[PDB]
RNA sequence: GGCCCGGAUAGCUCAGUCGGUAGAGCAUCAGACUUUUAAUCUGAGGGUCCAGGGUUCAAGUCCCUGUUCGGGCGCC
RNA sequence: GGCCCGGAUAGCUCAGUCGGUAGAGCAUCAGACUUAAUCUGAGGGUCCAGGGUUCAAGUCCCUGUUCGGGCGCC
């Protein structure tokens, strides 16, 4: 399962192939099924079911391919993006700075296309649990179709309604929320009643600024505190050897080197996270 | 649930914090100050507190020329001054982690707490794991990963020197419950280990055999070779770190390696390149930046980076045949 | 002034850019089109135009929703075929109108949110109504250009890294300036701008030429030449240690190199150089260690390199020479914003890519 | 002189210290004069005078200094600092956003310690000019002595008024303009009367995010074009070998490595860049 | 007589002219060791960088005064 | 025929189960070397088109054009 790790793959289960570069693919067991890749062919009832995973599954004209066990960070890049999500940078901060862990409690919304979702029931299991939101019918129906063929529908609940108005759905249980809707600065108030009255933690994800502005004025309105707006910017390095060549001076110390050059020239902006407290007071 | 004697405490006064242990008449030091820790006890976490001449109590002339924004700025910065509030707060991974970045970076090789939370993700720590780390940063990391378990699983922390050093990890006050799922071996049997060739006078005989005994214990959990995870953070370089302790970790499972430098990861990254049995190698580093927002007076104040150190992350999976 | 015929221009679209010349019946191209740039010569600069079939015309310089929760992606919300946009396409319809067809025919558009509609609509005069103006050049936008367009010719010189070489050297009116570069001649433009002709530049050229492609989109009078001048690289050494020495166009252009490359001899022969640039695919060691010495006590030099690794070298084989001060390994980050009510965030972290820069500056030997 | 390079130092100079470290300070050469370093003592009469900069100056005591020849990038670093400044990092950029070269016009507004108004007037040399404006009475007056202290008032001249409500002193004269005020908003208009109706360039230092909103709003409406927000961050490199101890693992590849630590963990905020262009239209 | 310059953070005391100040020693404590009123070896705990105000829309590249230590010229 | 995969950018054509899909080759041009041949170097890039969607963050699918692979009769 995604929540425990399990040696054998079996029939049900979510693997994530590496073709190879940093691309990858997810895709689910099924006996009698079968799956193209760019490195050969798989049939999911001999090259897969019983295998354990991180064997070097061969499939085609000699070709092979690596299987992975399904982590949410894994999760997170092949899934398919019903919306935008927060990748594994963006949400190893922000599950940090909620002090979350086993046995916690957690107020999401919007679910979205469960990129954070599956991230928290991680940490969270076997004993901690989920209330997510999302006002849209077809995303919400979809989530909860991954959480039941994924096996975590035990840590995890869906409600299709309005987080604004309906609040999540429960009172006075919740130790931390997470806000990534366009205007969450409407929900801070259900976000105060959600929370447990003994305290705790807050994180709003929003990509604008004024976004901000409206949602620590409304946060400061409510009585939440240790405001800090942070902003997370990952950096990952293509590593490569290089060799510059002398300069022809007319003579007759210039050695290689290794380095590691940034991907993409410059880093894109995910978005600015406000985060904040709740204490008895 | 509510503060007890001999439970472990954080205590804050604006953004600066320091941990300690409650005792019974236990002077203490902190912000220049000095209390005593007794009267805390029959509260609540997060109770606020101001200095008395001996114990904590519990509570509950040109100034106009300044603007409005600027005189609430004037005002602020002098009534702070002399009159200042500690409060005191349950321990967390969050709070330790940016306590000891700014109190004693250098015992943690300057980790900054953005780049731990990568470690703890990154690495898939969850509970019901087995995991495997090497650290040198006063066990903060290893109180890190124990949050995220929870006493669900297990953890095996390689040492050198005399003994592992878990300093931060008491800070966090676990209970007896998780020290279970701890063992210790000591580093320089490893070579050993792996080619199979590893084996009041009174006071230290009990506590000799005894540690012993649950080093051969942790021996044989290393010995299967079935690990659900590695982490390495230490000031050592972390190459041959890697080509040795990999051996005892099973295919499709995650590893993380910090290091203060760039350089060591560079070779580290190319010696894995060539050895064999891992994918989707990521030399990540993390850039944090906090804000300061107010109406009209909004700006970035600090960009924390290049401190933050660097990482070296990826999968297992089988060597050829 | 005005525009004219002959001139050197630079292209605009909405952030991409491309330097061409203005020659009389010249076909072009440019993000996919086919241009004439007779139509457009006698206009101001900063102009706007629209294409048609060949000539380039001037032109001029609600009900909405809130939330998305119930917008289904159907792709039957545009009621429109893929063949009825190719219809009005081919049938030369100004473009306004065809933004405004879809707009009709989007039968979700009056549901989304205000923001979401004049996104919708940016999505759309992007394509359609195809705006190119005209602009001077300036060491401005040809950075921006070819770090965007040609980033490998340039080694990866971020704009932003190249100001700082213009403000670290000190580059003004009348300096003897020395430079050592093999992006396109760039580095040797941006230079030559903030001289304005006066003072001296001392171009240093491996193989057999100094590039100066870019530096010819700059369009400097003649007047800047008489300050210029140009010597190869393989003869530096000799320099030292003064171990220094149609068959007609053969012998003129031969005896101008010499004729002119005994003169940039001389002027190196004196030592005395207010400064030194370097910015290079080659190794920046040993060019240093040379170059240095035409350089005048107290004066200030910059290197460029793409990595890292190469100036810590550098750092350190300085200081066993000595006769400097200020050493500062830097980069610089940039960070653009966008900036529209209740839509303020950045865009993109520019970093790494950008290039490192070593400076300080020159000081006596010991003896 | 400042504008251009003399071999051999002179009275009414202003010359710079190099006392090690990154530790500098400036001081004018006048007959008869000391300073105190940390070195020792120098006397301005026989270690200055008569001998060229970049040389090794003993102090007395055997210890010894550098001088260096001034520019506005070492000024810039020792000047006396009346108000908060730019450094030669968001200076540099804004020079070449505004196409800067000899024989520009320029208006600034406010002048105010007077660390831009050096490196204006060091491009734009011998031919161009500046227009500054500042209304301090103070800092105007200072700026005013500094200026003919350098010898270099020939390119520039300073005017005591509020630019929000007087303007520049000059209409249709300026090639570009540049802005470090708390309200940069209300000057968009004069700045666009202040300019060459050829066209030109514009620029405004505001940190707080509220004020870039406003004044962009306001450049737009005015009729300005080409709209751009940018924000320079420095990051200096300190060079120091290091070595990092093996693991012993009981065995009776480790090789140093030179390396570039970043000299501040955390680099400051110094503000937001806004700039625009002006075109008959 | 004055004047000028440069430093104060661990319980104490120190870290240079490559832009070398989060680095360390004394003490202390714990292992290891043997020489046991205990030494030695190896490690660990301990860091927000003095006070008091001002200028600057904004200072994490800043000024003035005080406490304290040091350096250097000389009755100006 | 159907189904599932994987790519189109320089005038043309390529880019690897981690040694660059911003990297190059051809052609072209220029120097260098001579008997139009032969070496070196330079100019040349915004990613095939159209539509619908994500927060107001390019992030994802569909359709169409074209090149090629794979399963083998659903
Ligand atoms: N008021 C509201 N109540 C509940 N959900 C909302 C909402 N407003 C917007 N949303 C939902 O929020 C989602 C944001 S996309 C968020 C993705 C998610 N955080 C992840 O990475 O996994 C959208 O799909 C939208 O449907
Ligand atoms: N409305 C106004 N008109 C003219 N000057 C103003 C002004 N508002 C503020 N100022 C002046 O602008 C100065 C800003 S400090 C600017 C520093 C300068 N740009 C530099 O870096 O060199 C202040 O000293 C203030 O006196
Ligand atoms: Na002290
Ligand atoms: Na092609």
């Amino acid at each position: 399962s995604f929540v425990a790790y399990e040696e054998l793959i079996k029939e049900g289960d979510t693997a994530i192939l590496s073709l190879g570069h940093g691309a990858m693919v997810a895709v689910r067991v099924q006996r009698g099924a079968q799956t193209q890749t760019r490195h050969g062919v798989l049939r999911h009832s001999v090259d897969l079911i019983g295998r354990p995973f991180g064997s070097k599954v061969t499939c085609g004209r000699g070709g092979w391919v690596y299987v992975l066990h399904p982590t949410p960070e894994l999760w997170t890049l092949n899934l398919p993006h019903r919306t935008q999500i927060l990748y594994s940078t963006d949400i190893a901060l922000i599950t940090m700075m909620l002090e979350l862990r086993p046995g916690s409690v957690v107020c999401e919304s919007g679910t979205g296309s469960g990129s954070v979702s599956h991230a928290i029931i991680r940490t969270i299991a076997p004993t901690g649990h989920l209330h997510t939101v999302e006002f849209h019918q077809q995303r919400a129906e979809k989530a909860r179709e991954e959480f039941q063929e994924h096996r975590v529908g035990r840590w995890v609940t869906v409600r299709t309604q309005d987080v604004c108005r309906s609040g999540f759905g429960v009172s006075h249980v919740a130790d931390a929320v997470f806000l990534d809707i366009p205007s969450p600065w409407e929900a801070v108030g259900h976000a105060w009643d959600a929370l447990k009255v003994e305290g705790g933690r807050f994180c709003s994800f929003s990509p604008c600024i004024e976004q901000v502005q409206r949602t620590c004025q409304a946060l400061a309105a409510r009585g939440f505190s240790e405001l800090s707006t942070l902003e997370v910017l990952p950096q990952v390095y293509n590593v490569r050897t290089v060799s510059l060549p002398p300069p022809d001076l007319g003579t007759g110390d210039t050695s290689p080197f290794r380095s590691g050059t940034p991907m993409k020239e410059a880093v894109g902006h995910t978005g600015y996270l406000t985060f904040a407290t709740k204490t008895p007071g | 649930h509510r503060i007890r004697d001999g439970d472990f405490v954080v205590l804050k006064r604006e953004d600066v914090f320091k941990a300690v242990q409650v005792q019974r008449r236990k002077k203490v030091t902190f912000e220049k100050q000095w209390f005593y820790l007794d009267n805390v006890i029959g509260h609540s976490y997060g109770t606020a507190f101001e200095v008395t001449s001996g114990g904590s109590l519990q509570p509950k002339t040109t100034f106009r020329d300044k603007t409005e924004f600027a005189q609430d700025k004037y005002i602020k910065k002098k009534k702070k001054k002399y009159e200042a509030i500690i409060t005191v707060v349950k321990p967390s991974t969050r709070i330790l982690s940016i306590m000891y970045y700014a109190r004693e970076p250098g015992k943690i090789n300057h980790m900054r707490y953005d780049t731990l939370a990568q470690m703890l993700t990154l690495g898939n720590i969850r509970a019901g794991n087995k995991m495997i780390v090497m650290e040198t940063c006063a066990g903060l990391v290893l109180g890190a990963m124990m949050e995220r378990m929870g006493g669900f699983g297990s953890i095996i922390q390689l040492y050198p020197g005399g003994g592992p050093v878990r300093a931060a990890t008491a800070c966090f006050g676990f209970p007896k419950s998780f020290l279970s799922g701890l063992y210790e071996f000591p580093l320089n049997k490893v070579d050993s280990l792996l080619h199979g060739t590893f084996s009041y006078i009174q006071e230290k005989q009990r506590r000799q055999e005894e540690q012993r005994k649950r080093h051969l214990e942790a021996a044989a959990l290393l010995s299967e070779r079935n690990a659900d995870g590695l982490i390495v953070a230490s000031r050592f370089h972390p190459t041959p770190l890697l080509l040795s302790l990999l051996d005892f970790v099973a295919p499709s499972r995650p590893f993380v390696v910090y290091c203060q430098y760039k350089e060591p990861l560079l070779e580290c990254y190319t010696k894995l390149r060539e050895r064999g049995g891992v994918i989707n190698l990521r030399l990540s580093e993390t850039w944090l930046r906090n804000y300061q927002v107010l109406p009209d007076r909004s700006h970035p104040k600090l960009l924390m980076s290049g401190g933050g150190g660097y990482l070296l992350s990826g999968f297992t999976v089988a060597m050829d045949n």
